[PDB]
């Protein structure tokens, strides 16, 4: 009543915990992949940054 | 009933109504009888009580008595003994649950939870359990899934997930189907479909024949003539 009302509001906020954690880890693994390809893309950048910068 | 089962030797069908009162009503003369108060203040002779009840009721030699008998279940705790031991003694459970009504579904009947142990795969054969075997994972699948759509929504959810859940919402508005004593508490004819038509319709449903239907064309009918017809009148 309490005791259930109490305790399903705490298996709630146990799913919650579950889900953010397991986001959390999925999140992770997308970041290497991100970040693989910013440099990739950044060292391209610099070659034309290269260009403006010598061209003030 | 036993007149009918025994001596008159017919089939009987009892029909009691609500037997929590029988219940309560052991336990209110429980005091009076001056019997110290047993657990969530039952009768301490809650266990023997609905045992002679529930055992007078049975299928014998002679006759034989179909009981349904209605339950109430104080704010839906089946933890309560009352409502366990009866739950127990049954034979074939069926819990209708409060949600089920609120989701406009009528019938009430939870069907996760109603749960009745003729169903086998000898008692109705291989292609019913199969069938409804499907049902059941599918649901369970769906109910699991209400977490993640929850915070998550359809994102993490794959292809495949994406078309159970498309089929729970289909087979859940499938389920809701009018009653003919509802033709007053709804005004929505009543429709009763024999039960080899229903596996049928069923099982076409979960081969995914009629996923092209819109879910609201499942919704409060009948067969699968009339989901489709519900269909043909959306699609008009």
């Amino acid at each position: 009543a309490t005791l259930k009302e109490v305790e399903m509001r705490l298996k709630s906020i146990k799913n919650i915990e579950k889900i953010t954690k397991t986001m959390k880890i999925v999140a992770s693994t997308r970041l290497s992949k991100a970040e693989k390809a910013k440099i990739s893309a950044k060292k391209m950048d610099e070659a034309e940054q290269l260009f403006y910068k010598n061209a003030e | 009933a036993e007149y009918f089962r025994d001596e008159e030797g017919q089939d009987v069908l009892l029909f009691i109504d609500n037997i929590f009162r029988f219940t309560q009503a052991g336990s209110e003369v429980s005091a009076l009888l001056g019997r110290i108060p047993s657990a969530v203040g039952y009768q301490p002779t809650l266990a023997t009580d609905m045992g002679l009840l529930q055992e007078r009721i049975t299928t014998t030699k002679k006759g034989s008595v179909t009981s349904v008998q209605a339950v109430y279940v104080p704010a839906d705790d089946l933890t309560d003994p009352a409502p366990a031991t009866t739950f127990a003694h049954l034979d074939a459970t069926t819990v209708l649950s409060r949600g089920i009504s609120e989701l406009g579904i009528y019938p009430a009947v939870d069907p996760l939870d109603s749960k009745s142990r003729l169903l086998d795969a000898a008692v109705v054969g291989q292609e019913h359990y199969d069938v409804a075997s499907k049902v059941q994972e599918t649901l369970q699948t769906y109910k699991s899934l209400q977490d993640i759509i929850a915070i998550l929504g359809m994102d993490e959810l794959s292809e495949q997930d994406k078309l159970t859940v498309e089929r729970a919402r289909k087979i859940q508005r499938f389920l809701s189907q009018p009653f003919a004593v509802a033709e007053v508490f709804t005004g929505i004819p009543g429709k009763l479909v024999r039960l080899k038509d229903t596996v049928a319709s069923f099982k076409a449903v979960l081969e995914g024949k009629y996923d092209n239907i819109p879910e609201h064309a499942f919704y409060m009918v009948g067969g699968i003539e009339d989901v489709v017809a519900k269909a043909e009148k959306l699609a008009a």
